[PDB]
This record gives structure tokens, sequence and C-alpha cells, in this order.
RNA sequence: CGAAAGGGUCCUGUAAGCAGUAGAGUAGCCUUGUUGUUACGAUCUGCUGAGGGUAAGCCCUCCUUCGCCUAGAUUUC
RNA sequence: UGAGCCCGGGUCGAACGGCCUCUAGUGCAGAUCUUGGUGGUAGUAGCAAAUUUGAUAGAACAAUGUAGAUAAGGGAAGUCGGCGGGAAUCUGCGAGAUUCCCACUGUCCCUAUCUACUAUCUAGCGAAACCACAGCCAAGGGAACGGGCUUGGCAAAAUCAGCGGGGAA
RNA sequence: GAGACCGAUAGCGCACAAGUAGAGUGAUCGAAAGAUGAAAAGCACUUUGAAAAGAGGGUUAAAUAGCACGUGAAAUUGUUGA
């Protein structure tokens, strides 16, 4: 095997560390660099290829695409890093009041037997006109810091999982002066941020996950931290539309979830990201989407995508009925349904 | 002990064959009823010709493999002592050469 | 002591027998596998080979003949004995609840097994007619006493004591009677009148059993006593 | 939350039983029959896209039902 | 100086010492020494002989593969093989019409079948070989002699599972 | 009757069950193993508990002299402490 990925180590953290963010210049407008979702599953799409010089140009092409359920993330903190002859280091972080129950579950380990005391004195410090200390921390960040990251958490209470502990991650703010980005984060406190806000249509990104541990039949084989580069978001669905899987070509009002729901995941009701190709990780797992560190060098990026339809047959079997309507129409009436009626 | 159970069941068959036919069937119903009684109470009786014979066969096979494991290990140990004496005589001859 | 209730005795199952077996399992809680879902390809061999490692001591089998007659086979794992009862009259727990003016739903009482109460069965010899007493009735007593966990009155918590299982024998010790087995289930309600009044509420099912036939092993062995067929010596 | 149900979805292939002169034919009985009749007979026709299963590593329920609740043992400035 | 001698403290209960001589079965680390006692290995290997027959007790499990065989199949290779049976297709029961294969081998592999060999955990029992003292690596160390030593690289308790480095003709 | 002898791994193989126990078909081979206390006065009795075992209590000048018993080294082991 490759020497860059050996010896085979377990992923120390189930989440997945971002390590490297894109390089910062002040000239661009302000923007976050990362987002999180949960791998729901994959479907099949067919596409009118728009690759000049390709054999399959202007032809139907069938591809496999991963669905990542992406509920809005909540901004709950800012952090200010300082550059030192020993690297970057956390100078100081500011939190937000009214921290969510789920982010508190992240702060705790045994939530059921612990009286909820975390960040209570911090909320008190906010409440009792220690805004002196608040503005002191913000002024320190604006004066001494060169890199700022927004602490954002994703919300299991909207995701369709038995989990109840939220997911936290630091996301760098690039494109602007330090004061500008600190003010932007201060505005960001206590507001949901959508994937329409973080990312956008038909674009190339990087994806971080932990590839599955193949356990129970020379050592650890599986469960490895992997950041797969160069995966193209083709679609962003809205949840509330109910015409998410619907495409201009077929006016079939359906959601991205096939018949019977996703196998071993469920049914998604939120914003979702549909990306080309196989992507590391498994279902229910946290997926970390981030921007590319470098400007792209291919027409695969900045190639605009036009879709036709999305496979919504039940993946639990070899079904061929996209919608319950067409299924109940084609099969006709059955004796059990007739007796019920 | 499977051998003790075999002895007991052999005595049982001798008694069954000695007693007369009508009370063959009578006492036979008797120990079946009582068998159901104590086994349903929970007493796992151990009386089966094939089961006990196959248990004895398993025990004999285990003893056989164990005896073979002896022969291997004992031969290895004797070989070790013989080899040690062999290079001792080798080095004594080397000294005599010197 | 663990017991399982299975429908593998019948070639196919219906709503009535399914409800009956669900009620029997509810009676057998908590020492029974509630989530046991019978499949057509399963067999008695598969179920006993499951009982083996599961440490199940008793197995009720509900079979249905082509004529529609229903039989209850109470077997002791893993080698017998086997008792064939015939169904004469049965009522569902739903029907019992509907008939009762104040039906009580099962609750926390699922945590406690019912106490066995046994009536009119003749253990001691009254007429030396040992064939029915000294062969069948003592085995019945032992079989049910082992079906339910042994009860020590000197350690059992009275507040946990909540359910009773009645087995009443329509038969007299003089070997005269209809030889009928009456199986019923009651819930205990303790009311403060210390003087405490005990009220028993039907939970079902009601079971009319005909003691038909017996086997030494699991659906195998010589016929020890068959009511209709007596084999010559 | 975690033990039945309901709905969804996949799988196999049309369950038992009943009704069909349908069934290669066979053996009897009568006034001898262009649905003769009584007995045996693999197998075909309708109930019947039937029947059954479906989480042990498939989804969703508004109480669809019922139950369980602030434990108990040690350690840490 | 030394082999050794004297005293203090504890234990202990019946004999003992200094000097001059006389005498000898008179002084131990070795002898793969003798006898006896006791360790690491080790609560490890494994339940094996020993400890009126014989006999560890519960929980499990029924698998995983291995070797030797078969007038079985398939694939592969080489030849001078391939140009009645089975498998199908087309057409309106049709002599119905049309298409594919069959060989051998003192050759290789796999799958199929037979015989034989194979099994874990916790309790209880419980050895033996071997042991001058211990083992990171690199260069140097005259005598192809390194584990000592010199100069460096460095160097953090303790377990389980894999793994490779050393020990003359 | 004695000894410039040996003093329980010594002295005869045997200070004591010694040609005993034991081995081998047999001729034959052949060990290990002494000491309570002056006197058993050998721990009455109570109390644990299945035992070749303790806690009290008693005998003796002494029981850490208790039929594992005159004194009780080293190897080896445990607890406490540095």
């Amino acid at each position: 095997g490759s020497l860059a990925f050996l010896p085979r180590k377990r992923a120390a953290r189930h989440r997945g560390r971002v390590k490297s963010f894109p390089k910062d210049d002040p000239k661009k407008p302000v923007h976050l660099t990362a987002a999180m979702g949960y791998k729901a599953g994959m479907t099949t799409i067919v596409r009118d290829l728009d690759r000049p010089g390709a054999k399959a140009h202007k032809k139907e092409v069938v591809e496999a695409v991963t669905i990542i359920d992406c509920p809005p993330m909540v901004v709950v903190g800012l952090v200010g890093y300082i550059e030192t002859p020993r690297g970057l280091r956390s100078l100081t972080t500011v939190w937000a009041e009214h921290l969510s129950d789920e982010v508190k579950r992240r702060f705790y380990k045994n939530w059921y037997k612990s009286k909820k005391k975390a960040f209570t004195k911090y909320a008190k410090k906010y409440a009792e006109n220690n805004g002196a200390s608040i503005t002191r921390e913000l002024e320190r960040i604006k004066k001494y810091c060169t890199v700022v990251r927004v602490l954002a958490h994703t919300q299991i209470r909207k995701t369709p999982l038995k989990q109840k502990k939220a997911h936290l991650m630091e996301i760098q703010i690039n494109g602007g002066s330090v004061a500008d980005k600190v003010e932007f984060g201060r505005s960001l406190f206590e507001k949901p941020v959508t994937i329409d806000t973080i990312f956008e249509k038909d674009e190339m990104i990087d994806v971080i996950a932990v590839t599955k541990g193949h356990g129970f039949v020379a050592g650890q084989m599986g469960y490895h931290h992997r950041t797969s580069v160069n995966h193209k978001i083709y679609r962003i669905g809205k949840g509330d539309d109910e015409a998410n899987a619907s495409t201009e070509t077929d006016l079939t009002k359906k959601k991205i979830t096939p018949m019977g729901g996703f196998v071993r995941y469920g049914e998604v009701n939120n914003d979702y990201v549909m990306i080309k190709g196989s992507v590391p990780g498994v279902k229910k797992r946290i997926m970390t989407l981030r921007k590319s560190l470098f400007t792209h060098t291919s027409r695969k990026a900045l190639e605009k995508v036009e879709l036709k339809w999305i496979d919504t047959s039940s993946e639990f079997g070899h079904g061929a009925f996209q919608t319950a309507a067409e299924k109940k129409q084609f099969m006709g009436t059955l004796k059990k349904d007739l007796q019920t009626s | 002990d499977p051998k003790s159970a075999l002895m007991q069941l052999e005595a049982k068959k001798k008694r069954l064959e000695a007693l007369p036919e009508e009370k063959r069937k009578e006492i036979e119903e008797k120990e079946q009823w009582l068998a159901a009684r104590r086994r349903a109470e929970g007493i796992k009786v151990h009386d089966d010709e094939s089961l006990l014979k196959k248990a004895l066969k398993r025990k004999e096979a285990r003893k056989k493999k164990s005896e073979r494991e002896w022969k291997e290990r004992i031969k290895a140990v004797e070989q070790s002592k013989q080899e040690r004496q062999r290079k001792r005589e080798e080095n004594i001859r080397k000294r005599r050469e010197e | 002591p663990k017991s399982m209730v299975i429908r593998i005795g019948a070639g196919e199952v219906g709503t009535s027998v399914s409800q009956l077996c669900t009620d029997v399992r509810k009676v057998m809680e908590p020492g029974t596998a509630s989530r046991l879902k019978e499949r057509k390809a399963n067999r008695l061999r598969d179920y006993v080979t499951m009982c083996g490692p599961l440490g199940v001591t008793h197995l009720l089998l509900f079979s249905r003949s082509t004529s529609g007659n229903v039989n209850l086979r109470l077997v002791v794992a893993p080698r017998g004995p086997t008792f064939h009862f015939r169904v004469e009259k049965y009522s569902l727990t739903k029907d019992v609840r509907r008939a009762q003016r104040h039906p009580k739903g099962g609750g926390k009482e699922y945590m406690t097994p019912p106490l066995l109460v046994m009536n009119n069965f003749t253990d001691p010899k009254s007429d030396a007619h040992s064939k029915v007493p000294r062969h069948l009735e003592s085995l019945t007593t032992t079989a049910f006493q082992s079906l339910f966990p042994p009860i020590n009155p000197q350690t059992t918590p009275l507040k946990s004591i909540r359910r009773v299982l009645l087995l009443n024998r329509e038969l007299s010790p003089e070997n005269d009677g209809k030889f009928v087995v009456n199986f019923r289930h009651y819930l205990i309600t303790t009311k403060p009148v210390e003087r405490r009044a005990v009220k028993l509420v039907e939970l079902g099912p009601r079971m009319r059993l005909r003691m038909t036939k017996v086997e030494e092993g699991l659906c195998s062995g010589k016929v020890l006593w068959h009511e209709y067929v007596s084999k010559s010596k």
C-alpha cells in the first residue's frame, strides 16, 4: 500500500478534523469556509452532458450521487487566533448566551445524571452587565488576532436520527479585515446559517469523513480519517419545497427520498446537498464539507450542470416505482385495500 | 461416571429381562412415569445407550491424542539431552585436537 | 425456569390461534420470548435446538388438525415429557375484557409471574386405582409446579404477588367425574377494608382441556396412557 | 425510551378449504343418459397481485397501545 | 595489613575457654561433585501415567480448515481431435426448417464426493527443558574477537495481538 | 573389660518398624527416619466452624517449649517502613 497512509491508524475523533483552511487575502468579501451535514445515502441521476470534446457530449449520462442531509447550523461562538513563532494559537474565544440543550450535551458526557450547570455563570456574566468583559474580549480579538473562526453546531433534533447530541465545529471566516470579520461573526451569533448561505450550486469542494471500519473479519483495517478532494455539488434541495427531487424535465412532485425512505437512515425533510460520485463514510455519519484550498484548473469545475431526474425507486429492493401515486395506479386495486375500503 | 451409568443400565436390563412379560410392561410403565416425574422436577437422568457409548468413545479418543502428545514431547526432550551430550563430546574432541 | 409458546404444531395459523398464543405468552411473562415470530419453514427440531442454548425448560405447542380440532402439547425441554391436551372450549382475552364490566389492562404486573393454584387433583391414594392417580395426576402436578418457578412463601414479596393461575380439575378422587381441566387467569386487587380484601379479576384466556395422551420424549416415545386406546401386554 | 399494532416498502408465488365433469383413465349400478350416477384418480379452472414473511445491522406513527422514571458502587482538586 | 579476636543488644538453656606442648578423618566456589532444602521459568504449558472399577466441574459448540483418495464436472496446456446423444433458435402437432458441443494425454488448477485429522471460555488441578549475570542502534575496538570499553544517536511505567533483528584439503 | 576413635549426611546398610518399607520373573538391589517438658501437669471450660483450622481461658520457670514440640542459620517468601 501507499506509504503516506501507513501504518493504519484509527481515527482519534469520530467527527473528523479539517486541519487546513484556504489561504486568506483581505480583498475578497467575507465568507465562511466550511459546513457540516450527515450522509443520508445515494441515488442515481441522468444528465445532459455539457463537456465539449467528450465522446458522450450532449448525451444522456447516468451517474451515482451522494445525498447529505444538511440542517441549518447555528452560530454559537467566535474564536481569535494569534500568529506566533510556534504556529497559530488560540488567543481567546467568546461564547453566546442561551446555548442550546444539544450543544450542552456536547459539553457533557453523562447528561441524564448531571444537573445542567455548564455555562450558567457565563450566561450570568452576559446578563449582569459584564458587557465590559464581553467588549473587552471582542476588542482583544479585533486588535491582536489575524485568524477568526466561527463555532457552529449542527442539530440532531432536526436530523432524523436516534442521536440527541449536537455536532460542533470551527469554521474560518475569510475575505476581509480582522475587524470586519469579527463584526460579521458578532452579527452571526444566535442565527441559523443555511447551506444555500455557506455553499452554492454546481461547485467543486472537499469532503472530510471517517471511512468505515471493516471489523470482525496486519491490524486495523478500516475506520480511517479521510479527506477526499474534488467532489462536485450538483444540487441543493430545500426540504420545504416537496419538489426537491423534481426537476424541470419531469414535473413529478416528490422529495429526494425514494419509496419507503432511505435504508438504515430514514427520510430527510431539510436542506440537502447532492454531490457526484462515491464519497467516504457511511450513513448517519457526520460529513464535513469545505472549500478547495486552490482555484480550480479544469472545466469539470465551472461546468454548469443540468439535471433530468433522480432515482426514487426503493433501494431496499429492485423496485421500479418512483412515486406511490404511480405505484397504486399501476398495480390497480388489491383485495386487502378493497376490504379496508 | 459413564462407566458407572453403563453398569447401572446393564443391571437394569438384566432385571427387566429376568422379570416376567406382563410385569415387564407393568414395571416399564412404572419407571417411565417416575422418569417423567424426576426429570420434569429437573433431575436430568443420564440413561441412553448411544449417548453414553459415544461419550466413552470421545474420552478414549482424547486419551489417545494425549498419549501421542506425550510421545512427541518426550522424544523431543530426550533428543535435547542427546544433542547436548553430542556437542559436549564434540568439544572434548576439539580440546584433544588442541 | 423458562417457557416458550409456539404454533409450530399447526400446519397453518389463524387469527384465533394467534390471539390465543399471544394471551398464553402474556400469561407466561416474564419468563417467555414475546418476540418469537413463527415461520412456516420452521420445525420442532429448529425450535428445540433454539431452546437448548436459550435454557428454556418448558414448551407449549398449539397444533390444529385438518378437522379443526386444536391440541395443546406441553413438553419439557429438551427430551420430554409430552402432554397432549385437547381444546374443548376457549375464549379470547379480548372477549373476556368485553364481557367484564370493569376490564383491567396489563401493566407493571408483567414483571411478576403468576402464582399457581391447583384444585381437586388427587395426589394421595384413595382407592388404590393407581393407574389414573399414581401415573397421570402426580405427573400433572409436577409438570405445572416445574412450569412455574418454585414459590417460597417465606421470601416472596406480597406486593409483587399480583397474578394467579387457576387449574381446577372437574374430577373426584374416587376416579368419578368428567376428567376436565379448567385453566384460568386472574389478577389480584388488594383493597384496604390489617384486614385486606382480595378481589380477583378475569384476564383470560379460559381453557377447557381434555387430558388426551402422553409421551416420554419430545413428541416421541411410547404411549404411556391413551384415554381411548389401551394397548395389550 | 422499548416491548405488540397500523401504514409504507421489498420477497416469493396465487394458501387452506370450498365450488367446477376440468382431469389420462379405471370398476360397478339402473327405466341406458347430446353436463347418467357411485367409488379411486397425479394434475387443470374461480374465490386469489392470492397466502405468508419483512430486522435479528429497512422506514414513519400523536397518546395507534401499553409499560420505566430523579437509580446504586467507587473515585477525583 | 590480613586470615581472625574481643565487647555491647536480643534469643537461649548446660556445659566452655586462654597458654605450653602432643595428635589428626583439621580450613572449599568450583570437580556436567554427594545429600538435603529452596527459586525463576509459572499459577505458564496442559487436564495427558501418577496423583469394586473407572472418573476434573460448569458454560458452551456442531464450525473452521488440512492431508490422502474417487471408471465426477469445469477451466487451462499440447497434439495429427472437433469443420448417435444433449442444448437451443426460426417458422406454420407439424419427415417441420436452422445453429452449438462430444478426442486423448505418463500435464496444471479449481469445484463436487469418500476416509482420516481437527474446538473455545470460566472455575479446580497443575509440571518440565533451561538459568554465571543481562539484552536498543551506528562507527571504533591489529589478531574477520564483542554483551565489556571509547565516541555518538538517544533514552519514560505496565499489558494483549502481529511483526523482524541478534545469539583447510 | 577398655579407647588421645565417630557422634545422627558421621559411626556397621540399620541408635528408631532394618535386611524393615520398597523394586525386580529371578539370582539379587535396598533406604529415609533420634531430642516437648523435671514431672503430661499433653491445654479444663466458653465461643467460631466440616478443619491436620481460630478467638478467648488454663498448665509450666518458660507454650514464639503444644506430640508440626532441646537451640533454630542461609537459600526462598509475606506484611509494614524508608
